[PDB]
């Protein structure tokens, strides 16, 4: 019986994957322009919340 | 789920590596949750009682933060290892 | 394990 715990673990794992992909794309864009990225602007919190 | 599954999912994440050369590394180490706190329009944090969430049609939720270690190599091991706390 | 924070350690960055 999957309760709230492993259920939210599954959804949170998916959304963490999406967040990692998002920051990957952002930092790759900034690096390919030839400049270090800002970590704060990388995170899009609304993916999770 | 809060005490174990969240931290385990974070630590089990593969550390993101990025490359042009400039070799950027990202790692997530420690997690935090505050109490359920409402941020007003001006960003004032206030302890949100659940009856307010019922009455004001708010989602009874707590913020979540992570300590993030960003280690950048620059083709010559001049490693800048910054850390961002409560991100 | 996950640590807890008090409301006084929440900086006002959510307003900025």
């Amino acid at each position: 019986l999957d309760l709230a715990g492993p259920l939210l673990a599954f959804l949170f794992r998916g959304m963490f994957k999406n967040l990692l992909k998002e920051v990957r794309i952002y930092a790759q864009k900034f690096i390919d322009r030839g400049k270090d990225f800002n970590l704060e602007l990388a995170i899009k919190t609304r993916i999770i919340s | 789920f809060i005490q174990m599954s969240v931290q385990r999912i974070v630590e089990d994440a593969p550390p993101i590596d990025l490359q042009a050369p400039p070799r950027y590394l990202l790692k997530f180490e420690q997690i935090y949750l505050s109490k359920p706190t409402h941020w007003e329009r001006d960003g004032a944090p206030s302890p949100m009682m659940p009856n307010e969430a019922r009455l004001r049609n708010l989602t009874y939720s707590a913020p979540l933060y992570v300590d993030i270690t960003k280690t950048v190599i620059k083709e010559g091991e001049e490693q800048l290892q910054t850390q961002h706390q409560k991100t | 394990g996950v640590k807890l924070l008090d409301i006084s350690e929440l900086d006002m960055v959510g307003a900025g």
